[PDB]
């Protein structure tokens, strides 16, 4: 980023007539007064700009101050909707030197700049609003805020997460189709659980490690392994009960009365 | 089988 | 460099004794405290050892249990407390200096 | 926690008198305070003792307030990274405390001395992680004498109870882990003549494998505790190892015939009478 | 206080003090430095990378006969607080490091008394190579040396010295992974050069096998145990190339693992 | 637990005779860094053990 | 080529026959080969919405 | 050897003469030789091409 900073500093007045008509001249910021406005939200704790650039004076006094920065912030980061989220990351402007009383920050645009954007790739911008923030109970607190409303483009994630995961799923089913004769059970709802623990772990590396709420993905994710452990209970019983013979069981009546006349009517099988 | 195969589809398919 | 041990100490079966290795002129946390038994007959039976910069303790197979090892850092000594009590451990005990690997246990104390 | 090792941004907060930097307002038009660069006037020199890849003094050098009493207040941030012993015996249902220890380097208790500001660790201006939660941020003052020197130091000691919020690591940990264990015991149930007993066992096991070597990415190598999962997975482990040799022992049990084994007797007797009748199956 | 500053700002005079030159008299003397390492915390040891990093203070004690007073001319003071950074010092720094830091963090004030002895003790993060042993991993012992030398000044400026033998650890916080066994200090010339000395201390450590031992080597025989069983397996199950390629594959990973845990280095192979 | 056995159990021998006291170990008590680490103890009667030879090759001061 | 000759795979389940007992083992194992491969090249070549590797 | 780089630690040995920097030591007790700042003098620009 680049931050802009302008203030009237009344030392640094000179008349152009007496100059040769200079109307600006550049001057070291590290030889002014500067307002020491940094990052508070940071991460890495990296505070000030980055190189202390040339400050621009006017003949009235003006000074602009442009210099550049590569700022770490942390921000809150909802996984609910991931990999189609869209993030909230706010960037929180105050000075460390001078309180309320000494200096106030106000907002030159209500917007920040994209004039010199060069886009992402994997991150849309949607808004970049300002707010500056007064505390009505505290009177020397003032700061400006930049909410960075950014939109992820999802189309890496679909093909490396979500499509694999819904022809996964797609097999959950087939268990219950596979004759028991077969042998092979078993390899199917294995193979379906280990595949589908294997990609929650990989979601879990992914995401942040935090318990404020859980991805949607996830959710299903966990809600699939827990129907195909269901399932592979199921076919160790159905499997059981298949390999049955006259010399190992007995038959009850009721097994027949049910299983072999009623359900077999309901599900149309005949 | 088959009725499991049942209950199955339709827990999946409400699973929207 | 001195080795101060407790005097002498008479007990009743059962009971519980403490004795006591006060190390002055040296590095006292830096050097492993020995702690060996000789009974009136013949014999001397390592005990254990404790490093005091540290908590670290080792004791032998026959004296697992029955002895503890302590020290206190601030008074630079170490302390070694005896469990349930037999006549079997009617005895001389000893604390001598030592450093592992290198210039080894030169130093005792007098005996309790 | 693999590396034991808090990472903090705090705001080191300093007040003292200097008796030079007095001055009467009324001969300044009123002036009763200024901001002074901190570099140019005499600070403590407050370092944090269990500094682990961090900075053990402040470095950034904010300017500071004097008053006109000669009052110093001086509130630099730092970034400290300090050392702390991690207990995972309850992970991830755990609860940390790591402290942070201050103290003047160089001064004695006779000459500088310290003083608790406010007991608790101010949390007004905190930004909450969504991993951990603090109980309690307390500092408590010490003295004591060190080897080096003569004199007494003092120091403030802060201790921080942080509980880890367990939802995560419970839905991506504890439930598949769970989910695996259930199947355990399904080897004793399959029939002989369906050939996947050692497909299912065998499975099981390197599932179980699996999570053991993942849970082992996270948790420090220390040897003083165990984590509770750990045990469990280890022993579920173990009875798993059984259960695949019990089941090559069944198989072989099933598989055999008159032209190439005899039944003993005793087999016989006991694995068709007493055995049945005490597990509640009875032959047709 | 007035009189302080007024010693201070004598002691200090660039006019007549000069950081730069060693504090020598008598013509060809040396100066004598005391040196001293205090261990406070054993950070961790990396066998992947082999380096030792370690939390020490490292005491540093010589005489400068520049800044001497006399106390009755002074308020009757007896030691004083002067900047580190403003005095002549020794440029003793770890040689054996890795990363490349050689200095010390943080560049404390030195405590100087009215007869010129000067105390400094600087708290230092050193990161050290040593040489990691894994035939014996994990019951291994290691042997982590920090070699002490000054860069700017030889044998014929300076002479190095040992105040204890061994390292202290009267403010040591145990480890939980290693335990220490011995910190011997040793004093280093070599009668082929004369203008050689290093004070040099070995850290023998011991790892503590319990968390290894439960994750790894009980794992390894609980597989290894399953190597036998094909052999009881009936050929009519039709399992029996399920079970020993399982083995094998679970045989491979874990050799795998531990080629990921100990240094990649071909002096010897863990057992 | 390793252990010494040392021999002969008494030795009587004259002012002025050679003495040889043999030291055998359950197992080799050899240590990587190229040295073996034993040592030789006397205790005189009603006085604590005093070191005579470590690094059997060296001599105690 | 590990990519060309995975997919060489995918069409033998159809000549496998069913008393072999071998059918799922061979197609699950294709598939797993896949993803792994699809994952790798992945991380490698990132695809992005303009453009998807081929 | 996948990123093709080779890291070492070395010291780079240099020696030359400055015409300027001569003195007699008999005139200042016998003093040969001195250590000095390396940034106080002149020194090449001895620079790694690769
Ligand atoms: C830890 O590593 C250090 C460095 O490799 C080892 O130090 C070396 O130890 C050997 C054996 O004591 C020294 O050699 C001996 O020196 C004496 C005196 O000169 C001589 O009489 C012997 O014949 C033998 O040559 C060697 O000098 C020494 N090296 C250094 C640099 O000090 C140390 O032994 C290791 N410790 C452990 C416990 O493994
Ligand atoms: C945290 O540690 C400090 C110092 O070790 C101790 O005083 C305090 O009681 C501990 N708190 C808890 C909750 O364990
Ligand atoms: C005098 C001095 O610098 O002492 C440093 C060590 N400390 C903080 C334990 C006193």
């Amino acid at each position: 980023v680049w931050l802009t900073q302008e203030w009237e500093d009344y030392r640094l007045t000179w008349k152009p007539e007496e100059f040769d008509n200079m109307k600006k001249v550049r001057l070291p910021s590290k030889h002014i007064w500067l307002p020491d406005v940094v990052l508070y939200n940071n991460a890495d704790g990296m505070y000030e700009v980055s190189f202390y650039s040339n400050a621009v004076v006017s003949y009235d006094g003006s000074i602009f101050w442009l210099p550049p920065a590569i700022y770490k912030s942390a921000c809150k980061i909802e996984v609910k909707h991931f990999p189609f989220d869209q993030q909230n990351c706010t960037m929180k402007f105050r000075s460390w030197t001078y309180d309320r009383t000494e200096i106030d920050l106000v907002l030159k645009s209500e917007v920040a700049s994209l004039d010199d954007f060069t886009p992402s790739g994997e991150w849309d911008i949607v808004a970049l609003p300002g707010r500056r923030n007064e505390n009505p109970d505290d009177s020397t607190y003032v700061d400006i805020t930049y909410d960075f409303i950014i939109r992820r483009k999802p189309l890496f994630y679909t093909i490396n997460l979500i499509i694999p995961c819904v022809l996964i799923t797609s097999l959950a089913i087939l268990v219950f189709y596979l004759p028991s004769d077969c042998g092979e059970k078993m390899t199917l709802c294995i193979s379906v659980l280990l595949a589908l623990t294997v990609f929650l772990l990989l979601i879990s590396k992914i995401v942040p490690p935090t318990s404020l709420d859980v991805p949607l993905v996830g959710k299903y994710l966990m809600f699939t392994m827990v129907l195909v452990t269901f399932s592979i209970v199921t076919s160790v019983c159905v499997l059981n009960v298949h390999h049955r013979s006259p010399t190992t069981h007995t038959m009850a009546p009721w097994v027949k009365v049910v299983f072999l006349e009623k359900l077999p009517a309901l599900l149309f099988m005949q | 089988d088959r009725l499991f195969l049942w209950i199955f589809v339709f827990v999946c398919v409400f699973g929207t | 460099v001195q080795l101060q041990q407790s005097g002498a100490e008479v007990m009743k079966p059962g009971a519980s004794v403490k004795i006591s290795c006060k190390g002055t002129g040296y590095t006292f946390s830096s050097y492993w405290i020995e702690w060996v038994k000789q009974r009136p007959g013949h014999g001397l039976e390592r005990i254990g050892e404790i490093l005091p910069g540290s908590g670290s303790t080792n004791y032998n197979e026959k004296f697992r249990g029955k002895a503890t090892f302590t020290a206190d850092k601030s008074s630079k000594t170490a302390y070694m407390q005896l469990s349930s009590l037999t006549s079997e451990d009617s005895a001389v005990y000893y604390c001598a200096r030592y450093l592992p690997y290198y210039y080894a246990m030169d130093y005792w104390g007098q005996g309790t | 926690e693999k590396n034991q090792m808090m990472t903090t941004n705090v705001w080191v907060k300093q007040e003292w008198h200097d008796y030079k930097l007095r001055w009467d307002p009324a001969d300044y038009e009123n002036v009763t305070s200024i901001r002074i660069p901190s570099e140019l006037i005499w600070r403590p020199d407050i370092v944090l003792y269990n500094n682990a890849d961090g900075d053990f003094a402040v470095t950034h050098l904010t300017k500071a307030h004097l008053f006109h009493d000669g009052r110093v207040q001086w509130t630099p941030p730092a970034i400290y990274k300090s050392s702390c012993s991690i207990d995972v015996t309850f992970f991830p249902f755990d609860q940390q405390n790591c402290t942070m220890k201050f103290g003047s380097w160089t001064y004695d208790k006779a000459k500088i001395d310290l003083v608790n500001m406010h007991s608790r660790v101010d949390q007004l201006d905190f930004w909450e992680s969504g991993e951990w939660v603090i109980v309690d941020a307390v500092g408590t003052y010490n003295t004591r004498k060190y080897e080096c020197c003569a004199e007494i130091y003092p120091d403030i000691t802060y201790a921080f109870v942080i509980r880890r919020l367990p939802l995560f690591y419970t839905i991506n940990l504890i439930i598949p882990c769970l989910l695996i264990s259930c199947l355990t015991v399904l080897v004793f149930y399959l029939p002989s003549e369906c050939g996947e007993k050692i497909t299912l066992c065998i499975s099981v096991l390197l599932s179980l494998t699996v999570f053991l070597l993942l849970i082992t990415e996270i948790i420090p190598s220390t040897s003083l505790v165990i984590p509770l999962i750990g045990e469990y997975l280890l022993f579920t482990m173990i009875f798993v190892t059984l259960s695949i040799v019990i089941t090559v022992f069944v198989l072989n049990v099933h598989h055999r015939s008159p032209r190439t084994h005899t039944m003993p007797t005793w087999v016989r007797r006991v694995f068709l009478d007493i055995v049945p009748r005490l597990l509640l199956m009875k032959r047709p | 206080t007035d009189t302080e500053e007024r010693l201070v700002e004598h002691l200090l005079d660039p006019s007549r003090y000069n950081k730069l030159i060693r504090p020598a008299t008598n013509g060809s003397e040396l100066v004598t430095v005391q040196l001293m390492v205090s261990l406070a915390q054993l950070i961790s040891v990396h066998e992947r990378e082999q380096i030792m990093t370690t939390n020490v203070w490292l005491t540093q004690e010589w005489e400068d006969y520049r800044l001497t007073w006399k106390p009755e001319e002074f308020d009757n003071m007896k030691k004083v607080r002067l900047p580190s950074k403003h005095i002549w010092l020794p440029d003793v720094v770890l040689y054996n490091n890795a990363d490349g830091m050689y200095e010390v963090s943080f560049y404390s004030n030195a405590v100087v008394s009215y007869d010129g002895s000067i105390f400094w003790l600087p708290p230092a993060i050193y990161k050290s190579a040593c040489k990691i042993e894994v035939k014996h991993f994990p019951f291994d012992q290691q042997n982590c040396t920090m070699k002490f030398r000054s860069w700017t000044y030889d044998r014929t400026e300076i002479d190095l010295v040992l105040k204890s033998e061994v390292a202290s650890l009267d403010d040591f916080t145990p480890s939980g992974e290693w335990d220490i066994v011995a910190l011997p200090g040793r004093r280093n010339e070599n009668p082929d050069d004369s203008t050689y000395v290093d004070i040099t201390y070995d850290f023998i450590i011991r790892r503590k096998p319990l968390f290894y031992t439960i994750n790894l080597i009980i794992p390894c025989v609980l597989i290894t145990s399953l190597a036998i069983l094909v052999f009881y397996l009936p050929s009519d199950c039709g399992e029996k190339m399920t079970l020993c390629i399982s083995v094998l594959l679970a045989l491979t990973v874990f050799l795998l693992l531990i080629s990921k845990i100990v240094p990649p280095t071909s002096l010897d192979v863990p057992l | 637990d390793v252990l010494m056995t040392q021999t002969p159990l008494s030795l009587p021998v004259s002012l002025g005779d050679q003495a040889s006291i043999s030291c055998r170990s359950s197992q080799s008590i050899v240590h990587s860094n190229g040295n073996t680490y034993l040592e030789w103890y006397l205790q005189k009667p009603g006085q604590s053990p005093k070191l005579l030879i470590y690094k059997v090759s060296n001599r105690f001061s």
